[PDB]
């Protein structure tokens, strides 16, 4: 079996790669 | 995804060559008043001096 | 893609207001024509902002999608299945917009519960696997003794017309679509019903004409009425004909010989006349327009001539008179003529109509509809529309199920009993297919101000042990037996309600994205 | 400076420089990765059995809901260069096998990302590019290991409904999973030339019409048209049809130029009276002496014609389409004949159950055909609830009907779900180490971006990526590596050789390969010249 | 009112869109802070257009709502729901945000089901009355015996903390909390903890001083250490007094009789600090400003001075060092000085503050708290003073419940066992408070990640028979007992997310007409 399903339909899956993808920004402009 | 500053950035030798630039805008004005054989300018003014 | 958005002037979600606009944009179409479904709802009155604004008052629920226009990309989904549903039984057009409108608000009820859309797909084609065995096997069969057929085929009409504009015309209205597809005697073509709109009078003066109605009065100096005639119909050109040769000139040297060619080109239209009463005729009815010269020759012939009647009036007037079409006259033995009893004209409304009493072989009707406003004509005549389409159906399957809420009980049972015997994964999905099925008849129910939280309390446990005609009795405000009442629906208009609307709820809830594209001309 | 030197002059290289973009940077790299990446991310949950669909509206207001990743990215108004050379991928995945066109864009948008965590490395981007081609060798070489199909057309049918099954189980066909499966395998091999081993699409003819159910849709060997009577009482039932196909009007001839035709007394205007009297006696005559029972005409019908086909009953159609009635010539063995005279016992069709059809409470009444002759032309009418599962359904059947088509160019299968890429990605880390000489980091950023398309598959049926994927890749290690992959509901073991999963070898074939050459020419490319603002 | 409207710009709507905008406006106020509920949910973080946007992360619902500005009527009513319970217990701002909100979406959907809104309030008074004895039939006081108590107070810290950004310090900041209102020994005034926010290191650095820190370092020429001084506070002027004569000048003949004024002027400053050292002090705190001429004495005399700590510093010295303010100095057997060990300055964070070492007396703390960012300093504040709040007033009522999902399947319990005693007009009213009672532990539960669908399913068939203290244990992923694992809040704090959902949910489903007016200055 499967022993459950968790569906996840909401917002911040996608703003948590937001807050990555700007601070990897911040790092490689002081590089 | 990219920096979100408002301003203007510029990297690599973009600005390597505008600072080159830059100082012969200035070097270039003041080659001509070099030397026993330099010859002055005339800096007017908007006011008219 | 809304982060770093390379699009110019389209924009897109996923997953977050992609289910939360087709949520919104679906119940709101199913909110709208909650209030028109069942015996007692009420009906919408549809208005433009202007130029040439046309109201045209609907109950039907076709009808009111098809003409608000929709600027949600998901409600178009549940207006072009309404349409179809117009176009394949002519009926359950507000039933199955309100059902799958229900469907997707049970699923978004499962938006909190974290149930994954695929395992409500795959709950939903289980559960609609066990309602088509429940109108199957509920399904009653006419073959034989056509005394209760015709009784049955007076439900099927007093069902329909209940939910409509003509409330307490079910004396009268129902023998007037009875009859109508009675009289075709084959193939339900749903155009030889000619519907006739006249103002004046009111909907209890209107009536079934025994014979049929036409307009384009009979020529000038001929007679209004032969009895006993033999009608002839025609497709063909009269006058002004250029015969089927492009590029041909009249090249001659003298004024003369044009007075000779004309002169020939009359006698050929007189010639032509000559063989058509060759026939022994006494009306002729052309498809085409006939002009001054053969109008002369019918006439002094005392044979009445019908011009330009319509591009399916023939075809009407074929099957009532028992004739052919016969658009070339040179064979009167292999051409039949019609048979009449009385072509008298006759006055409805300040209109000299041609009334075509006493035909044989009359596989056609007329319904001479009086009203009071054009606004009730518009409504009545939908209101017929959506009766004799079933009735045209009826006669092609004879399986009819018991309404009033009663079917859509056998249908939310059968998925509860199969709920049961199901793992918790897809068991949830199943109760949400059931808990909507109970909706139609809580939407009835309500709409009478009837107490719905006990009607269907009282449907639902008298169908959980044996009462399989147990229905809503929206007469009184009680629970009555169907097959008493007589309160009965097609079985392929309640197929097409429950399998459209487990269809549409499909695509929509499968749905995690919605890019627009940029309009044109909008700014 | 810009737009003005160092003597005062103005500087102006270019027209409208001021108004320009230009990148050469480090950016210029990461901004085609991050414009590539939110294409892949929106196509990843439309992937498998479980993949939702999307709704796509039109510029016009129409809505059409795809699941296919040709449509998707076509119908998009995306002004992105980069992401316009996906919607290009993804239409050459369509025009050349047809049925892993979502998953070739998931597979470039994960090239793009392991190659964007290689680029902070200090590697090249030519250099990742020339390691992704030693990497998509060994994944070509090793997925014609395990391949093999027993298809004679005659009997053995079982492995290509079970073909047709993975390629119809990720769209909305799947409540007629059976039916519908076994409707494109007959399609294909009654149209197809075994001999030359080619399929024409053009013998398939694809119908929609609203009304009914999916369970409707039936395979119709022969022609569906829209019927045109033009007389109202005409038989709407023939029982043995021995069709006349003709391309003439039913008229008096007309020439192609300029005539004038001169009339000068009364006995040429008696004459024309004859002359056209005759020719439509000619006309129905010529079609009766040949035993014809049925007419077809690509042109229209005059009204004194229309009346001589009802006293020799003979009926007859009117203003049928260009490649219509080409398609009647082949399914019921007749020719089409330019004139009347030419008509004969032998250019007649042959037909069985010959009616029109009304549906519900429209006017359509379009043909079937029920009994044939050897025909090589059939007709797929698909029904159903509304315009959106239909249009959807016309979409879902032609990928099916492009999996059979490639079965007869290259017999050769491989196993989907997720086997063939966790099977792959082991053949190049294998590889990797013969020898990580300098592309030892461009080989395992390409097994890595495998790995994407089958945890793909356990993100949108409800599992853990990580999770599963680290159980399944274990297993072909300790082990010969078997087909074994994932699936929604799992089917009880994981073995998609038991659950009947198959994919044809030249689909995968073409999916790493396109995938890698549109990564190679998005890696190459170091500047962008995009103009700014429209006006 | 809508038709033919008598307004000028405002616009007004009644039972349509009023009970319509009042329950979209609260469900998607308590949608928004459903993701911050429990031990596992995330934060927030709040930020502006521009201009100071000064952007602060909470976690904590009263902080959200109280800046986030809605525009929404009905909204603002759970926004200062939520501020009052901040201000009466300080925790429970998102607990009583979700279930007011969950209240009206229960109540949303008794909109179809036609059920008069009067009955659902007086169906809630019914039920809201329940659910106040469950609670206080299974609240555990804490009398004598006061080594189980100090364990049952770090079950209330160790909740609080455990919904906030210290997750995994509560092996430290556990003590931190929980010696802080126990170094009181008295009223909660919530003032004498002075958080003191300083940049650089981690979380795990934080500690409670066990004196007392200040700024304002030690004059100039003063001593930096006095071992075993006496410490006197003031509150009183000392240079340029200008002493309570307003219009008193100094009108002389000469500039030789200013300078005998001036001088005088400053024999009676010196005389005023000669009157304060008479004490016998080694330390001196002013609330108000030293100058140079008085800071010059006491230099001269060995005597520290302290110039401008605070209006609410010298209340913190006064309760840490067991003196009093002393603003005259005219009776020194009437004046009660300070005790202290060390007056040393300490650096913390490159930053000299004075540090009250071995103080008697002490009835005053000092978090350092030390962060790696300011917005972990600014959370870390707030998560803070969620936690002293609750421990102030767990010392003043004893009474503690089993929380962590525990408290509200006991509620949810006693209003459906009288849910079944009621008529079936308010009984479907109670069965919507229950329902709402069981979201709590569902949004906890699925915030996680687990099976929201099942464990609230096994905690209620848990607490119907038996099993009073059987709760959600959110560390395995399971149902555990909340006794044996100390998982407690206090009583005060669940009684409030009970009442104050129950009566802010009465007012807005009692609202039927919105009539809101003009704005000003919005075009
Ligand atoms: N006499 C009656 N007793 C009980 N129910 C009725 C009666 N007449 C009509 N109804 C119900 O009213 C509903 C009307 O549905 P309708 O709006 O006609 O659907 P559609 O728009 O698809 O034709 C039917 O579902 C039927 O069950
Ligand atoms: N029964 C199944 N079990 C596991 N995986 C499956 C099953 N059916 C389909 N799949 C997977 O779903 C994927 C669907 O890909 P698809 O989107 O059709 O590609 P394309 O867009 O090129 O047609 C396939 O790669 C296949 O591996
Ligand atoms: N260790 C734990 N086990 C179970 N539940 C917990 C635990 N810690 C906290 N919780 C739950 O998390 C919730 C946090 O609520 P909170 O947001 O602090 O409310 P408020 O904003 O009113 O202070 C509490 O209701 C509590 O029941
Ligand atoms: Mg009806
Ligand atoms: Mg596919
Ligand atoms: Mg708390």
């Amino acid at each position: 079996r499967g022993k459950g399903a968790y569906q996840d339909r909401d917002k911040p899956a996608q703003i948590r790669f937001s807050n990555i993808s700007a601070a990897k920004a911040v790092a490689d402009a002081i590089r | 995804g990219p920096l979100s500053v408002f301003g203007d950035r510029s990297t690599g030798e973009t600005i390597r060559s505008q600072n080159v630039m830059a100082a012969a805008s200035i070097a270039n004005i003041v080659k001509s008043s070099l030397g026993p054989v330099g010859l002055d300018k005339m800096l007017v003014d908007d006011i008219g001096d | 893609a809304p982060v770093n958005i390379f699009k110019a002037g389209a924009d897109e979600e996923r997953a977050e207001t992609a289910r939360l606009t087709s949520f919104i944009g679906a119940i709101a179409i199913g909110d709208l024509v909650k209030s028109t479904l069942g015996p007692k709802g009420m009906d919408k009155i549809l208005l433009s902002s202007g130029r040439d604004a046309s109201l045209m008052v609907t109950n039907d629920g076709a009808t009111i999608l098809k003409n608000i226009g929709v600027d949600n990309p998901a409600a178009k989904v549940l207006v072009d299945m309404s349409r179809v549903q117009d176009d394949e039984v002519g009926d359950g057009t507000t039933s199955v917009t309100v059902l799958a409108a229900e469907l997707l608000r049970e699923a978004e009820s499962l938006i909190a519960k974290k149930i994954h859309p695929q395992t409500i797909i795959a709950g939903w084609r289980e559960a609609t696997k066990a309602a088509r065995e429940a109108l199957l096997s509920s399904a009653v069969d006419h073959g034989s003794d056509e005394v209760k057929f015709r009784q049955d085929l007076m439900n099927i009409a007093g069902t329909t017309l209940s939910s409509k504009l003509l409330t307490h015309h079910k004396d009268h209205f129902t023998k007037l679509a009875v009859e109508a597809v009675l009289r075709l005697k084959g193939s339900g073509n749903l155009e030889a019903i000619h519907i006739i709109k006249k103002l004046g009078g009111s909907l209890a003066d209107s009536y079934l004409d025994e014979g049929f109605l036409l307009d384009k009065k009979i020529g000038v100096n001929q007679p209004k009425r032969i009895e006993n005639a033999k009608i002839l119909i025609a497709n063909t050109g009269m006058d002004t004909d250029k015969i089927k040769i492009f590029g041909s000139r009249v090249r001659v040297d003298s004024t003369a010989k044009v007075a000779e060619i004309e002169h020939a080109e009359k006698e050929k239209m007189k010639e032509k006349v000559e063989r058509i009463l060759k026939h022994g005729i006494n009306c002729f009815i052309n498809r085409q327009l006939i002009y001054n010269y053969p109008e002369q020759l019918f006439g002094a012939a005392g044979v009445m001539a019908i011009e330009h009647a319509d591009f399916a009036g023939v075809e009407r007037l074929a099957l009532v008179t028992g004739g052919e079409i016969a658009s070339t006259f040179d064979h009167p033995e292999l051409v039949k003529l019609g048979s009449c009893k009385l072509i008298e004209e006759v006055m409805i409304g300040e209109d000299k109509l041609i009334h075509f009493s006493g035909v044989a072989l009359g596989e056609a009707c007329t319904i001479v509809l009086r009203g009071a406003t054009q606004q009730i004509l518009d409504e009545a005549e939908r209101s017929l529309h959506d009766a004799l389409c079933v009735l045209a159906q009826t006669v092609k399957d004879s399986r009819t199920v018991y309404g009033g809420g009663c079917s859509e009980m056998l249908m939310a049972h059968a998925v509860t009993q199969l709920a049961n015997r199901t793992p918790g994964k897809e068991a949830v999905a199943m109760e949400s297919y059931a808990k909507a099925l109970r909706m139609l008849p809580t939407i009835i129910a309500d709409n009478a101000g009837y107490d719905s939280a006990d009607l269907v309390a009282q449907l639902r446990a008298a169908h959980s042990e044996g009462n399989t005609t147990a229905g809503l009795d929206m007469r009184e405000g009680t629970i009555g037996d169907m097959a008493i009442l007589g309160i009965t629906e097609s079985f392929q208009v309640k197929r097409q309600v429950l399998l459209s609307a487990a269809e549409a709820a499909e695509v929509i809830l499968r749905v995690d994205n919605i890019i627009k594209a940029a309009p044109r001309k909008r700014v | 400076t810009l737009a003005f030197d160092e003597y005062g002059r103005p500087f102006l290289i270019i027209k409208d420089q001021d108004r320009k973009s230009r990148l050469m940077g480090l950016e210029a790299l990461k901004s085609h990765i991050m414009a590539a990446k939110a294409v892949a991310n929106t196509m990843r949950t439309s992937l498998g059995p479980n993949g939702l669909d999307k709704m796509m509206v039109d510029k016009d207001g129409d809505v059409t809901v795809t699941n296919d990743g040709a449509t998707i990215l076509s119908m998009m108004d995306v002004d992105h260069q980069i992401a316009k050379l996906m919607v290009e991928l993804s239409k050459s995945q369509d025009d050349e096998i047809g049925d892993g066109t979502t998953g070739v864009v998931v597979l470039a948008g994960a090239l793009l990302e392991e190659a964007e965590q290689l680029l902070d490395r200090g590697i090249h981007p030519i250099r990742i590019a020339d390691g992704y081609e030693q990497a998509a060798r060994v994944a070509i070489e090793h997925l014609d290991k395990i391949s093999d199909s027993v298809l004679v057309d005659i009997k053995d049918t079982e492995p290509l409904i079970q073909t047709a099954k993975t390629t119809l189980g990720s769209k909305v066909v799947n409540s007629c999973h059976r039916q519908m499966a076994e409707i494109a395998v007959n399609a294909v091999l009654t149209v197809a030339d075994m001999e030359r081993r080619d399929v024409d699409f053009e013998l398939i003819k694809v119908e929609g019409k609203v009304g009914g159910r999916l369970e409707d849709t039936k395979l119709i060997k022969g022609v569906i048209v829209d019927k045109d009577f033009s007389h109202p009482q005409m038989p709407k039932k023939v029982e043995d049809a021995k069709i006349a196909i003709l391309t003439c009007p039913f008229e008096p001839p007309k020439p192609k130029t300029k005539h004038k035709l001169d009339v000068t007394s009364v006995e040429d205007y008696k004459a024309l009276q004859k002359y056209e009297k005759e020719k439509f006696e000619e006309m129905i005559q010529q079609i009766k002496e040949t035993g014809a029972n049925l007419a077809i005409c690509q042109w229209g019908f005059d009204d004194e014609a229309n009346h001589l086909l009802l006293q020799n009953n003979l009926p007859a159609v009117r203003w049928v389409g260009g490649p219509e009635i080409e398609l009647i010539a082949i399914a019921t063995g007749g020719r089409i004949v330019p004139r009347f005279s030419e008509l004969t016992a032998e250019k007649l069709g042959f037909a069985g159950l010959v009616q029109e059809i009304s549906f519900g409470t429209t006017k359509d009444k379009m043909l079937v055909i029920e009994q044939c002759k050897n025909s090589r032309a059939v007709t797929i009418f698909i029904r159903g609830g509304n315009k959106m599962i239909i249009e959807e359904a016309k979409r879902s059947l032609h990928d099916a009907l492009c999996v059979i088509r490639n079965l007869i160019r290259d017999n050769r299968v491989v196993y989907g779900g997720g086997a063939a890429e966790i099977s792959c990605a082991l053949a190049v880390s294998q590889e990797a180490d013969k020898c990580p000489t300098l592309e030892q980091y461009a080989m395992r950023a390409f097994a890595d971006a495998l790995e994407v398309i089958p945890m793909a598959l356990s993100e949108n049926s409800g599992m853990n990526p990580i999770q599963t994927m680290t159980e399944v890749r274990a297993r072909q290690v300790k082990e010969m590596n078997p087909a074994l992959g994932i699936d929604c509901l799992h089917k009880g073991t994981n073995d998609m050789k038991q659950q009947h999963v198959i994919e044809t070898l030249i689909g995968k074939k073409q999916q790493i390969s396109l995938a890698t050459q549109m990564v190679r020419m998005i890696l190459k490319i170091d500047d962008i010249r995009k103009p700014g603002e429209s006006e």
